[PDB]
């Protein structure tokens, strides 16, 4: 809710579950994936989509269950001269698998030219830096992306809710729903003492 | 794998680097343009020099890619641009010599003195106003006789090394070098080889000619009020008299040659000054105009990052209407804009270049350019011309319902345009054709000025008031020679402007002569144009001209339908004297 | 029941006010009945008798 109501994201999507229907659900676990890309790349990341992100940097399953967030981070990680500390893979010999990650910098090749340990004619370093400058247009401005992945398993749930408590009332005949116990009746205070775990 | 895969990956490794390094150069140049001072110079220089050295290295690497195996075309078109050797095909000694010849003759034209007076303002402001045969003849002759003295000896040596790079770049002449950009090649039907640009241009020049022959005869007959002792009713017009020192514009003769001068032209600057629009309002109205055309809104950073008003003496900066594109989505304008309708329409003129630079930005770096050298300038003016009309100025509200348009006003309007435009197409084709003859070598280096003053009579109807020789050169005494410019742009710009006009006005369902056509609120005319801006040089201009106008080759009849009532009244008024002119007279 | 209403559906807390804005959707969709399409996506005429 504090995320859904934050009104401070430029995109919000959910998959497998509608975004309004999330606090009324439980999961085994969740995982959050987070990274920086250009705004011009934000449009690449959805199940089914393709692009330098989806092909070579980070990839979704087409049966994704979860949600995606982005907002423009320009005002905290762009800089004069540009931020070149953020890198993307420009080339890979094959596209990634869903949720694959590979940092490896082994030289990429096009055509028949064994690179033999150096870049050159059609032998290239596979990574590029952005260079985020505050003069850049918003498509060339940076965005912080988060992806939430929801786990369901044979194991018990561990993340939930939260549930909502309500005001007590007494002496009237009422319906009551205490800690998942249900019934109807009148409630009154009592003298007997339980043990502390009952 | 294929060479096409090999070429794709190389050009991808180019494009991502090229857009960054070009930006770094361009931002430093904007800062120099924003602050014309040292260190801004050095930062601009270093980044532009290293950009050039990167661009030359990539071009040298691109040589190892066998162009014929690429079928993608778009990879091929980037290769066909990048692989062009240019001046680096020359021997280094000849490269250095021609570089010196260029730098020197450009500097002489930038510095030449007439005694003393500089070219600007001294000679220009004399010849726009003197109306004295003695001052005008001196100011004309001495420009050839004191600075033409210096440009001609260098031009003679420039031509050969330029022809040598043309030959070694496999052009047929250094005119063909400029003709190369109009080439369309490898396409069914749309193909348009370099030499095809000599055709149609001469075919349309012979077709516009009657309107200028009637203008010249009217101007001559009218200006004999000013120069009775100095102009023949039958002869050509003496090159010193005609409101300019070269005569390339008669636009200064307008104040003397208005037939209905008791009917002032349309203007609404007085209402805009009355309502104290503050230039930023003008760019806001320019946005609302583009929005009225259906073109998108200014981007947020533009408004602060641009320079839209004179900075004053506290910030030293040379300034003129200048569309600025830096890349990375950085668009800006530089102008010391002031409160006039001509700042307003030049804001529209530059904003058209802003739109064209934006629309093809979806293309890769080398293809982020206009489909030809003249299309970019035609697009610039057509959003000015569309907004210039009194109908739009009535929609602007600043035009009162008092003194609406009428023939007497609009003939006065079109006349100055003709003195600005259809007077120049003869001079434009003159020099470009004479340059075709010099670079082909139809005329040896001693015939150049003698062929010039023959064709000046056939083409322009203008004659030497005192003769000049191999110590002189009227061509080399002008920027487009002395600064090595493709000049045909002015000719093609004009025809494309009115060709697009007729297409846009037909979409607007315009009525009568095209002077009262307005494109605002006719959103379809804007979108029909925008779909051509979107392509740029990625697709043939012989296709984009089909997309807008449908004319798969150059047409001049739309211009005659713009000047249509002016041409009617020229024909009607011409019988005030002889009709047209004759080659067989000059004042001496 | 039949309901031929065409009013906007609101998917979230953001009040649509008829604006068809953010979280605001049209409640109907049209079928992709091209004849060169898979049989599960081909049209079927249905009649019910009561
Ligand atoms: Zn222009």
């Amino acid at each position: 809710s504090v995320l859904y109501n934050s009104a401070s994201f430029s995109t919000f999507k959910c998959y497998g579950v509608s975004p309004t229907k999330l606090n009324d659900l439980c999961f085994t676990n969740v995982y959050a994936d987070s990274f920086v890309i250009r705004g011009d790349e934000v449009r690449q990341i959805a199940p089914g989509q393709t692009g330098k992100i989806a092909d070579y940097n980070y990839k979704l399953p087409d049966d994704f269950t979860g949600c995606v967030i982005a907002w423009n981070s320009n005002n905290l990680d762009s800089k004069v001269g540009g931020n070149y500390n953020y890198l993307y893979r420009l080339f890979r010999k094959s596209n990634l698998k869903p949720f694959e990650r590979d940092i490896s910098t082994e030289i990429y090749q096009a055509g028949s030219t064994p690179c033999n340990g150096v870049e050159g004619f059609n032998c290239y370093f596979p990574l590029q830096s952005y260079g985020f400058q505050p003069t850049n247009g918003v498509g060339y401005q940076p965005y912080r992306v988060v992806v939430l992945s929801f786990e369901l398993l044979h194991a018990p749930a561990t993340v939930c809710g939260p549930k909502k408590s309500t005001n007590l009332v007494k002496n009237k005949c009422v319906n009551f729903n205490f800690n998942g116990l249900t019934g109807t009746g009148v409630l009154t205070e009592s003298n007997k003492k339980f043990l502390p775990f009952q | 794998s294929t060479i096409e895969e090999q070429a794709k990956t190389f050009l991808d490794k180019f494009n991502h680097e090229a857009e960054d390094l070009f930006y770094q150069s361009s931002l430093a140049s904007w800062n120099y343009n924003t602050n014309i001072t040292e260190e801004n110079v050095q930062n601009m220089n270093n980044a532009g020099d290293k950009w050039s050295a990167f661009l030359k290295e990539q071009s040298t690497l691109a040589q190892m890619y066998p162009l014929q195996e690429i079928q993608n075309l778009t990879v091929k078109l980037q290769l066909q641009a990048l692989q062009q050797n240019g001046s680096s095909v020359l021997s280094e000694d000849k490269s250095k010599r021609l570089n010196t010849i260029l730098n020197t003759m450009s500097t002489i034209y930038s510095t030449g003195k007439v005694c003393c007076l500089l070219l600007e303002p001294g000679l220009n402001e004399i010849m726009a106003n003197s109306l004295d045969y003695n001052e005008r003849l001196w100011a004309w002759e001495s420009w050839r006789s004191e600075v033409g003295k210096q440009l001609r000896p260098l031009y003679e040596e420039y031509v050969v090394l330029k022809n040598e790079m043309a030959r070694a770049n496999h052009y047929e002449d250094y005119g063909d070098y400029w003709r190369g950009d109009y080439e369309v090649n490898g396409v069914d039907g749309y193909d348009y080889s370099r030499g095809q640009l000599i055709e149609d241009v001469e075919h349309t020049f012979e077709e516009i000619k009657p309107l200028y022959e009637h203008l010249h005869a009217y101007v001559r007959a009218k200006l004999m009020n000013a120069y009775p002792s100095y102009i023949s009713p039958i002869g050509c017009l003496p090159a010193h008299l005609l409101g300019d020192m070269w005569g390339r514009f008669w636009t200064n003769l307008y104040s003397l040659t208005v037939p209905f001068g008791q009917k002032p032209n349309i203007d609404v600057t007085d209402a805009m000054v009355d309502q104290a629009w503050d230039a930023q309002r003008i760019f806001k109205e320019a946005e609302k105009f583009f929005v009225s055309v259906g073109l998108p809104n200014m981007t947020q950073g533009f408004w602060e990052n641009s320079m839209l008003t004179d900075p004053g003496n506290v910030q030293k900066a040379v300034c003129h209407p200048t569309a600025w594109d830096l890349g990375k989505g950085d668009f800006r304008i530089l102008m010391c804009t002031k409160v006039t309708m001509d700042d307003f329409l030049t804001a529209h003129h530059e904003m058209g270049h802003i739109q064209y630079d934006m629309a093809y930005a979806a293309q890769p770096f080398l293809l982020r350019n206009g489909a030809n050298e003249g299309f970019h300038e035609a697009v610039g003016e057509i959003m000015s011309l569309s907004a210039a009309t009194p109908k739009h100025l009535k929609s602007i509200g600043l035009l009162s319902p008092d003194f609406q348009e009428d023939n007497e006003t609009e003939i006065n309007f079109l006349l100055k345009q003709a003195l600005t435009i259809v007077g120049t197409l003869p001079f434009t084709y003159m020099l470009e054709k004479w340059r075709w003859m010099v670079f082909k070598g139809e005329i040896p280096k001693d015939q150049w000025m003698k062929k010039w003053w023959e064709m000046k009579r056939e083409i322009v109807g203008v004659v030497e008031p005192v003769p000049h020789d191999e110590t002189y050169c009227d061509p080399a005494s002008l920027f487009h020679v002395s600064n090595d410019y493709s000049f045909i742009r002015y000719y093609t710009r004009t025809l494309y402007q009115f060709q697009f006009q007729e297409a846009l006005c037909q979409a607007a369902k315009h009525e009568g002569p095209l002077h009262k056509c307005d494109i605002s609120n006719s959103t379809e005319a804007g979108q029909k144009l925008f779909n051509m801006l979107r392509l740029g040089k990625s697709e043939p201009w012989t296709l984009a001209l089909e997309n807008v106008v449908g004319a798969k080759n150059m047409n001049v009849r739309p211009l005659l339908n713009y000047f249509e009532p002016l041409f009617t009244w020229l024909k009607d008024q011409n019988k005030n004297s002889f009709v047209g002119w004759s080659t067989d007279w000059s004042p001496y």
